[PDB]
RNA sequence: CGAUGUCGGCUCGUCGCAUCCUGGGGCUGAAGAAGGUCCCAAGGGUUGGGCUGUUCGCCCAUUAAAGCGGCACGCGAGCUG
RNA sequence: CGCUGAAAGCAUCUAAGCGGGAAGCCCGCCCCAAGAUGAGGCCUCCCACGGCAGCCGGUAAGGACCCGGGAAGACCA
């Protein structure tokens, strides 16, 4: 359980 | 300061043939078989047993002791025999011989039976002292121990089943 | 260690002490023995056993003399127990008496290509709040790149069924020797009409 | 001139009594006599060692406390499937396995290592059903 | 009994015992008995 | 970086043992019952609910117990979002 | 936790030897399994047919094809 919440690095992915 | 020189002294009439890493003695009460480390030498003398050991590195000078002392309770043992008493302690707590089984009362919900192995013999004098007799040196103090676990001396009371001898060490409570 | 073959024939429950009690009904007798399996010849100690006449028409050549040197009529099935000697040259149901404790093998009933829930019980999926056509799936199959394989004998939709079967430690509730009825207390592996083997039982 | 190469030659059987050797000591000069380097015209690329009867293999002998202490191991491919025997109980139920398993690993692996394992036949026992073969009875 | 790395004589009845690969300690007083670990 | 999808949940587990329970023990400031403390042991087991996105935590009612961790903080070509 | 017991005249469960001791380990229980190529075993049937460790033709014991089906089953089995 790491207690500093890691960002996402991903963006959801879109239709773009 | 040593025990395995210590000579042997054999009552007659019991006999001590040697042979290859074993020894025989026969004796009034019976026979015995001593194992015995081939590096060891086992000599009969006139009346004597001595044992000799091939030098004076460690694992000699341990088996040397031991070899005579073995030898020696196999001489004991079939003339003179071996015995150990234990003596049982506690108010409900009693014994008796049940044909040749020794029948053990110590406060279960069941009595207990304890067969007489092989060169063992029971004896129940009072009800609460019971004698294990028999020609094995190591076999007599084995099922001593046997009968004594069935139910040890408490710490708090003088209640259990005791060696003859064994002194009554209690701690207190409260 | 006795046993014997049978046939399973259907369920019903019959009443003792005031007591209903499901019972299976097995037709076992009679089985001839029809060859002996000893450690000199064989290696083991078993009896091989027949059961249910067959038309003498439908037992090929190889099958004929084996029957022959038994003394014995042709029979649909052989089946062996092992460790087993009677001392007649047939078995009957007389070997059982009720109270008597017995094991039963059988062929289950088979359910072909068996789901995850049905074979494994799985939970399946959830059945609404946005659960994707995975309602009765099994979910994850492992991990990620270690061990990055799947187990052997991981629980899998498959066949289900249709297989070997014993339950054990049934109680005998009657037997019936005037028709080679066998009645015993409790469900058997496999559908009425099916071939069953009822030994007595390695429970103590 | 090019080097000699043998035409297919006959295998000698040959007997060797296990009882009180070395485990490992025994095993190498199987192996060198499954080779068959014991040859002057040895060919590494073809099967022309000799065959070897082993007996008494359950009295086969073994250094320091490795009787309670070497495990055989084997992995079944399941989860937790690893087994492990020690090398007493191996004795006990299968005493003919230790030699094997031992000389086995001494063997090139490959095609043709696995035939000269095939050559190898071990009996614990006094005896073994060779006779028709009348294995000369080496000592190693 | 105690297990611990560092096991020394308590009293002057303690007892130094090695025993099947393993470094003990006995004595008659039940609390001193230890063995390293 | 001509892409190694990112918390939590669900699902399915498998492993470690520095063991929560159940088994075997030593010491006890162990009378009994019940605890404390260390040793052995990974076979199996380890509940339901209120709050919150939560993991965690707190609480309710139970329990033999309501163990702690690893597997890309296991698991999105398996689902949720 | 012991019994017997030296080294080390005593003591020591240990250096020789022998006991007791876990839901754990090995076996036992249920299921699979000789592709176990190390391809096992038993019972029983067939037969030493023609032409030229081989090929070809017709058969033996037997098997498959086809068909009526089946608490067996996706097809297959
Ligand atoms: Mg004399
Ligand atoms: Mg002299
Ligand atoms: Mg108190
Ligand atoms: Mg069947
Ligand atoms: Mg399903
Ligand atoms: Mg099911
Ligand atoms: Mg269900
Ligand atoms: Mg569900
Ligand atoms: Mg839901
Ligand atoms: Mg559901
Ligand atoms: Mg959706
Ligand atoms: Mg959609
Ligand atoms: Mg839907
Ligand atoms: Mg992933
Ligand atoms: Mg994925
Ligand atoms: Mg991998
Ligand atoms: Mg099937
Ligand atoms: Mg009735
Ligand atoms: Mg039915
Ligand atoms: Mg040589
Ligand atoms: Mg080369
Ligand atoms: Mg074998
Ligand atoms: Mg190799
Ligand atoms: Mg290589
Ligand atoms: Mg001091
Ligand atoms: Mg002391
Ligand atoms: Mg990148
Ligand atoms: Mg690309
Ligand atoms: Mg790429
Ligand atoms: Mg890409
Ligand atoms: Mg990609
Ligand atoms: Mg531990
Ligand atoms: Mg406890
Ligand atoms: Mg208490
Ligand atoms: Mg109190
Ligand atoms: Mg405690
Ligand atoms: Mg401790
Ligand atoms: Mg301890
Ligand atoms: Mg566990
Ligand atoms: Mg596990
Ligand atoms: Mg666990
Ligand atoms: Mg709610
Ligand atoms: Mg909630
Ligand atoms: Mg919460
Ligand atoms: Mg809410
Ligand atoms: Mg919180
Ligand atoms: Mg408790
Ligand atoms: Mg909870
Ligand atoms: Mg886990
Ligand atoms: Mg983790
Ligand atoms: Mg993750
Ligand atoms: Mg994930
Ligand atoms: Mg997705
Ligand atoms: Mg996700
Ligand atoms: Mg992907
Ligand atoms: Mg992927
Ligand atoms: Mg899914
Ligand atoms: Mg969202
Ligand atoms: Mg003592
Ligand atoms: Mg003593
Ligand atoms: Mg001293
Ligand atoms: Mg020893
Ligand atoms: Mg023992
Ligand atoms: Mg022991
Ligand atoms: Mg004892
Ligand atoms: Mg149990
Ligand atoms: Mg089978
Ligand atoms: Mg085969
Ligand atoms: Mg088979
Ligand atoms: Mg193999
Ligand atoms: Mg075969
Ligand atoms: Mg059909
Ligand atoms: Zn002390």
């Amino acid at each position: 359980r790491r207690i500093r919440p890691r960002p996402p690095r991903l963006p959801r992915p879109r239709p773009r | 300061s040593r025990i395995g020189r210590l000579p042997i002294p054999v009552p007659k009439g019991v006999s001590v043939e040697v042979a290859p890493g074993r020894v025989k003695v026969k004796g009034p009460k019976g026979e015995l078989e001593v194992p015995v480390s081939p590096e060891m030498r086992v000599v009969v003398e006139e009346g004597v047993v001595r044992v000799e050991r091939p030098s004076d590195e460690r694992r000699h000078k341990s088996l040397h002791g031991l070899t005579r002392t073995l030898i020696a309770n196999a001489v004991k043992g079939v003339s003179e025999g071996y015995s150990k008493e234990l003596l049982i302690k506690g108010i409900g707590y009693r014994a008796r011989l049940v044909g040749r089984a020794l029948e053990l009362t110590v406060g279960f919900s069941h009595p207990v039976v304890v067969e007489p192995p092989e060169g063992i013999t029971f004896e129940v004098p009072e009800p609460t002292r019971v004698r294990v007799s028999g020609i094995d040196k190591q076999k007599v103090g084995q099922v001593a121990a046997n009968i004594r676990a069935i139910r040890k001396p408490s710490a708090y009371h003088e209640k259990g089943i005791y060696y003859a001898g064994e002194p009554v060490r209690l701690k207190p409570g409260k | 260690m006795k046993g014997i073959l049978g046939v399973k024939v259907g369920m019903t429950r019959i009443f003792r002490d005031d007591r209903a009690v499901p019972v299976t009904v097995i037709l076992a007798g009679p089985c001839p023995v029809v060859q002996r399996r000893t450690p000199e010849k064989d290696g083991y100690t078993a009896v091989q056993l027949g059961f249910l006449p067959q038309n003498p028409k439908r037992v090929n050549r190889p099958l004929k003399g084996h029957f022959a040197k038994a003394g014995v009529e042709p029979v649909r099935i052989l089946r062996e127990i092992r460790d087993f000697n009677p001392e007649g040259d047939t078995v009957t149901v007389e070997i059982f008496k009720p109270g008597e404790r017995v094991d039963v093998t059988g062929t289950s009933k088979g359910r072909g290509f068996a789901g995850v829930m049905k074979r494994w019980n799985f939970a399946g999926g959830p059945d609404s709040h946005g659960a994707h056509k995975i309602h009765r799936h099994p979910g994850s199959i492992g991990n990620r790149k270690t061990p990055g394989r799947v187990y052997k004998g991981k629980k899998m939709a498959g066949h289900y069924g249709a297989e070997r079967v014993t339950v054990m430690n049934l109680e005998v509730v009657d037997v019936i020797p005037e028709e080679n009825l066998l009645l015993v207390k409790g469900a058997v592996p496999g559908p009425n009409g099916g071939l069953v083997i009822v030994r007595e039982t390695k429970k103590a | 001139m090019k080097t000699y190469v043998p035409k297919q030659v006959e295998p000698r059987w040959v007997l060797i009594d296990a009882e009180g050797k070395t485990l490992g000591r025994l095993a190498t000069k199987i192996a060198t006599l499954l080779r068959g380097k014991h040859r002057p015209d040895w060919t590494p690329n073809v099967a022309m060692g000799d065959f070897v009867v082993v007996v008494n293999a359950d009295k086969i002998r073994v250094t320091g406390k490795k009787l309670e202490q070497k495990i055989y191991t084997r992995y079944s491919g399941y989860p937790g499937g690893l087994k492990k025997i020690p090398l007493e109980k191996m004795l006990a139920t299968h005493p003919e396995r230790v030699l094997e398993h031992a000389v086995k690993g001494m063997l090139p692996k490959g095609p043709l290592g696995r035939r000269l394992f095939k050559r190898l036949k071990v009996y614990a026992g006094p005896d073994h059903p060779h006779q028709a073969q009348r294995p000369e009875k080496l000592e190693v | 009994m105690k297990v611990r790395a560092s096991v020394k004589r308590i009293c002057d009845k303690c007892k130094v015992i090695r025993r099947h690969g393993r470094v003990y300690v006995i004595c008659e007083n039940p609390k001193h008995k230890q063995r390293q670990g």
